[PDB]
RNA sequence: CUUACCUGGCCUUGACAUACUAGAAACUUUUCAGAGAUGGAUUGGUGCCUUCGGGAACCUAGAUACAGGUGCUGCAUGGCUGUCGUCAGCUCGUGUCGUGAGAUGUUGGGUUAAGUCCCGCAACGAGCGCAACCCUUUUCCUUACUUGCCAGCAUUUCGGAUGGGAACUUUAAGGAUACUGCCAGUGACAAACUGGAGGAAGGCGGGGACGACGUCAAGUCAUCAUGGCCCUUACGGCCAGGGCUACACACGUGCUACAAUGGUCGGUACAAAGGGUUGCUACACAGCGAUGUGAUGCUAAUCUCAAAAAGCCGAUCGUAGUCCGGAUUGGAGUCUGCAACUCGACUCCAUGAAGUCGGAAUCGCUAGUAAUCGCGGAUCAGAAUGCCGCGGUGAAUACGUUCCCG
């Protein structure tokens, strides 16, 4: 806006694993305010990955949300009637969002028989370095290391 | 643009309605409808005695109409006579009997239907329209009130195209809850047509709500 | 054993209190022993009124009308107290029932 | 439709007439304006006139349109085509 | 672009006039194209059941792709006057919005 | 023993708190029988193990009106306000848990004109 | 509405008024199962033999001020048009502007 | 019916008001002709007050001014309403300045959401707007103990059911509280602005009403009133059928879907606001069902509408135009009503359409909000996917004002 500066709020930690990362993540995989619905899923997905290699599900998670996470970033700048896409650096909380969602984009496009087991093959997708979500991170990347010249 | 009822904003806060009785569901129209034909009726009948009020009441199968007049003799009757008639008439028209009384206005100039009346008399006889208004602004400022405005409306003059002129003096804070302001439209019927007058006098602010009203 | 219950209907609750004050205060002359006022739950009823003549479906007036109950009971009662109630005046809009 | 256990409905007006035409043996057309009746069992083998609005249809009654409305055999709209 | 074209009880519609105004509309603003979605005329007579200089009112708004929606009104003593009169006043103010936005 | 009352969204929880081995009823129900949502039972347990002294009291709820995270929401703050009646020394550790305040978010109403609270219908440009 | 419109309104509430007693008696006649077969259906010919403004499903409420017949609110029995001005007048008991 | 439209059949001081004359209580029982409006027959009563020789009611018959008009003109008007727009502005008196139109005040610095406030200044003062007073929600106290409630006692056909209690929830009137009040900073040492303690709540706490001077010959002679024109055996009045529901097409606003974050089946929890005597109806039976019969309690914090649904647990379905979707059509019914053909709502059996995520373009929304789930009401014999309300679950994102508009 033009004025304030809007605190953030607050997400309580999920019940099995006590993580406000696990609870931000059910909340981008929730519609329509099916919060259970959304938990049943995530906690599919956990139990299915943690299935194929025995590690901590909320390790695993971390791990494959860095693996994830952007590094820079343009943003449009209209001056001189032209797009000057600029590259710029963008806060943790935007690198985490938008981790997040490619994760479940990439995951609501895979095409496996429920979001439980196809969120779950995503997970591992990102964790061996190539997905959807990768792709979008390795784009990203291109595209503000091609525009690195401006400041 | 448009403005709220001076008088409709403010029933339940510095005012009171004009009618005071319950009813069930089933008679609250019964009871309506026959209070506004005893309001027509009073209307037609008082015309030339300055009425100003008419508070209609059912205590309990019976009913009590409180006539506001400036002039209480022609009401009342040199013998009392007419006030017979008329709670003959307030009978007939209710089921339950009616019984009158009287309130004597002692300061005119202070009510607005009063001051729209008189205006609007002399609209009619065809006197200047802003020698009507200045004449009543003057006397009603005299009388007292921290304000009065005045709005006349139509073909003034015979124009053919109609327009509206307006004078206020005082203090008239239409959008304070908390004043007392007295609201009221008249309507003179000229050869060319209609002319709408309006009025609104302010007495200072009520203190202590609707408590202090005592209601 | 015989006791009296009295419930009074009005449009304004501080009329309805008025009167709920004057028939305890009432009982309490004659001497006998009261219980209440008990408020109870007040209806409201609302209305959608256009206000222009013609075409304006959202410009609207919203009105309102409450009715308002209270109730009382008189146990022990004499024969002045109930001779005192009757005798009792009623102002208008409140409507009192008496049950024996 | 009409619950059955209220029965058929006929117009009184009708039901003279019907029953006028068939104890005599005349096959001059009953006009009516009654499209709201049901075409009973015994109406078979009778002309009946039906307004339709403007004018009076004639109807031969046979025994396929028994349980019908009146009505139903005259149309009360003229469209031809856009 | 698709047209809407409008009038009121005095000024009597058809579906040859229907006809007419899009092929002219089309005809005169057939550049654009692309640039340009929707058009709504709307037609009325005022005073209607009397007469004057111009007693007839014609408006034309216009939906540019891309920036918001643009009006233009005329007031003429005949339906083809209005007609163009509010097509001129279009044509300058389209201009003048496009050499703006260049 | 000692008193509380919570509120959330419509609904009220009366709590009574004595010192106990760790029974906890609502409604003469057990708190997975009533909760069958996992959420709902963090939310009613998270005020006493904020103390770390879960199993040495005893609950009696009863609780009415509202929804199942409502009804959840009014019994920690009972649980809250019956331990700060209990000891004066919990309300602060409580407060800065957040459990003393009362939340005051409620729903809003329909208005004119428009489809919901704050919806309007559409306005083609198309 | 017109005085026409207004009058027959009335001659339809008279005739409703004259005939609701024999109207009321052939239904309980037909609905009555003691009652004979053909006792029913004689009722049933009399109900359909019956004058057509005898039935109460012809009759259009109206504000009985004006006469329109839209916006009645059956409660205060006036369309919507003359009921704001008498609200708003503070004519009728009890109404005032909603705010909640 | 509404109804104002059309086809046809009818009346003419009119269906409704006042004025004049004369006879009759008003009214009332039956049929007959007809589509009805209407017409022609036929029964019973003769009432209420009187200086009773005449009057009130309510009819009939004649006559004349007249009634009647949803006919025209919103560009002749009153009243009412939309929009710029809850935008923050718009103006006066006394002074001054200029030949004058006019100017100042209302301009300059900070600042606020704001012509909100503090400093200066030929200005000094006022009014209408802003804010406050009004309703609702969050915390607590007093009064009130019902029909509503059940903490300590007891009895229980274990149901606050009972004897009981006035604690708690609740109900509905009256009060308290929150004022930058206090601390640490910033700014002219001004307004004012940041960070803190305490508190349920902290810097307008969240919503609702409230519409400045003015603009668009903006909307409404069809709510209503009203000037001026028009018809008067019809542009007035009564009636039966038909129409407003038509269908080569084009637009606006919606509802339902295209499924697995799901469909079907079995079990099982948790609301709030309203409605009910010409009505809501416990419960038994009959029916697959819409419903019907008997019957019970309710003029209601008492009886009732009433089943809350999303949700949770278990089973099946395993990506198919499908155990997705439910349009269309063929049979059989219930109910409301004088009467469901044109043209009603709903129930059962059979059928199973387009649709597999939608061009350019474009809309709503900053928090208990959006998204999604169900419940009630006004209108109303019956007839909501519309409108006005109620609660359940419950998000995403704001670096910033550079380019987009007002
Ligand atoms: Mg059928
Ligand atoms: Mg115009
Ligand atoms: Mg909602
Ligand atoms: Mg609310
Ligand atoms: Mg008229
Ligand atoms: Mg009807
Ligand atoms: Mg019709
Ligand atoms: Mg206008
Ligand atoms: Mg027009
Ligand atoms: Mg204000
Ligand atoms: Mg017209
Ligand atoms: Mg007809
Ligand atoms: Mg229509
Ligand atoms: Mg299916
Ligand atoms: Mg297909
Ligand atoms: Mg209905």
């Amino acid at each position: 806006p033009r004025r304030r500066v809007v605190a953030a709020r607050e997400i309580l930690p999920d019940p099995k694993f006590s993580s406000q990362t696990i609870a931000k993540f059910m909340n981008h995989v929730m519609q329509d305010g099916k919060k259970s619905i959304a938990e049943s899923i995530v906690y599919g997905a956990l139990e299915r990955v943690q299935e194929k290699n025995k590690v901590d599900p909320v390790e695993f998670f971390e791990t494959t949300l860095e693996k994830v996470r952007p590094m820079v970033e343009v943003k449009a700048r209209r001056v001189g009637g032209a797009t000057y896409q600029v590259p710029m650096e963008v806060r943790p909380s935007r690198r985490t969002a938008l981790a997040m969602r490619w994760l479940v984009d990439a995951a609501a496009k895979r095409s496996e028989k429920t979001m439980a087991l196809r969120l779950a093959g995503e997970l591992l997708d990102a964790a061996e370095g190539k997905g959807a979500a990768i792709k979008k991170r390795e784009d990203v990347h291109r595209m503000a290391e091609a525009n690195k010249a401006f400041s | 643009g448009q403005k709220v009822h001076p008088i409709g904003i403010r029933l339940g806060v510095v005012k009171r309605h004009n009618a005071n009785w319950y009813a069930n569901p089933k008679q609250y129209a019964e009871y309506l409808l026959k209070d506004l034909q005893v309001r027509e009726f009073l209307t037609k009948k008082l015309k030339n005695a300055m009425v100003s009020n008419i508070l209609i009441e059912r205590p309990s199968g019976a009913a009590k109409v409180t006539i506001s007049t400036a002039r209480p003799g022609i009401v009342i009757g040199k013998k009392g006579e007419d006030i017979e008639k008329l709670q003959r008439e307030l009978t007939n028209i209710m089921g339950v009997p009616a019984q009158v009384s009287i309130n004597e206005i002692d300061r005119p100039d202070l009510d607005a239907r009063l001051v729209a009346e008189a205006i609007a008399s002399q609209l009619e006889k065809r006197v200047m329209f802003r020698r009507a208004m200045k004449r009543a602004v003057q006397n009603t400022m005299r009388a007292g009130a921290k304000g009065i405005k005045v709005e006349v409306s139509g073909r003034l003059g015979g124009a053919e195209i109609a327009r509206t002129e307006w004078y206020r003096e005082g203090r008239v804070p239409l959008h304070t809850l908390r004043a007392d302001i007295d609201y009221a439209t008249m309507r003179a019927e000229t050869t060319y047509g209609t002319i709408g007058v309006k009025v609104w006098i302010f007495r200072g602010e009520i203190l202590g709500g609707m408590k202090q009203v005592m209601n | 054993n015989q006791r009296i219950r009295i419930r009074l209907k009005s449009f304004d609750h501080r009329l309805i209190d008025q009167s709920a004050q004057e028939i305890v205060e009432t009982a309490k002359r004659t001497g006998a022993q009261v219980c209440g006022p008990i408020p109870m739950p007040t209806r409201i009823e609302r209305f959608n009124v256009l206000t222009s003549p013609h075409v304006n479906k959202d410009a609207r007036d919203q009105y309102e009308i409450r009715t308002y109950k209270r109730l009382i009971d008189i146990v022990q009662p004499t024969d002045k107290t109930v001779d005192a109630l009757m005798k009792l005046d009623l102002a208008a809009g409140v409507d009192v029932q008496i049950a024996l | 439709p009409r619950s059955l256990k209220k029965g058929p409905f006929v117009d009184a007006h009708l039901f003279a007439k019907v029953e006028a035409a068939v104890a005599s043996n005349s096959r001059k057309p009953i006009k009516t304006w009654s499209r709201r009746s049901m075409i009973l069992p015994d109406f078979v083998g009778l002309t009946i006139s039906v307004h339709n609005g403007r004018n009076h249809v004639p109807v031969i009654v046979t025994e396929h349109m028994v349980g019908h409305k009146l009505g139903e055999f005259a149309p009360t709209r003229t469209y031809r085509g856009h | 672009m698709n047209i809407e074209i409008r009038t009121d009880k005095n000024i009597h519609n058809s579906e040859r006039l229907i006809t007419y105004v899009r092929a002219e509309l089309t005809q005169e603003f057939q550049r654009h194209s692309e640039r340009i979605t929707h058009f709504s005329v709307h037609f009325s007579d005022e005073n209607g059941d009397k007469g004057g200089d111009k007693d007839i009112h014609c408006m034309i708004e216009a939906r540019p792709s891309g920036l918001k929606p643009v009006a233009v009104h005329h007031k003429a003593g005949n339906i083809d006057a209005s007609i163009h009169g509010a097509i001129e006043k279009l044509k300058r103010s389209l201009e003048h919005t496009f050499e703006k936005k260049e | 023993t000692n008193y509380g009352t919570g509120r959330r969204k419509t609904a009220t929880a009366r709590v009574f708190l004595s010192a106990g081995t760790g029974k906890l009823v609502i409604n003469n129900r057990t708190l997975e029988q009533y909760f069958g949502r996992e959420t709902a039972r963090m939310v009613v347990r998270q005020p006493l193990e904020l103390l770390e002294a879960t199993e040495k009291y005893d609950l009696y709820i009863t609780v009415k009106g509202g929804g199942i995270g409502g009804q959840a929401g009014a019994i920690r703050h009972g649980i809250t306000r019956a331990l700060i009646a209990a000891d004066e020394t919990l309300k602060p550790v409580l407060r800065q848990a957040g459990f003393v305040t009362r939340d005051a978010r409620e729903v809003e109403r329909k208005k004119l004109g428009l489809r919901k609270a704050r919806k309007r219908p559409q306005f083609s440009k198309r | 509405a017109k005085k026409g419109m207004i009058n027959r309104e009335l001659k339809r509430e008279k005739t409703v008024a004259k005939y609701a007693a024999k109207r009321a008696e052939l239904k309980a006649t037909i609905a009555n199962v003691n009652a004979s077969d053909e006792e029913r259906f004689e009722a049933m010919l009399k109900l359909q033999a019956l004058p057509r403004n005898a039935s109460p499903v012809r009759l259009r409420n109206r504000c009985g001020l004006t006469g329109r017949p839209h916006g009645y609110f059956r409660k205060f029995g006036l369309s919507r048009n003359k009921l704001r001005d008498t609200v708003m007048q503070g004519d009728v008991p009890g109404v005032v502007k909603a705010s909640w």
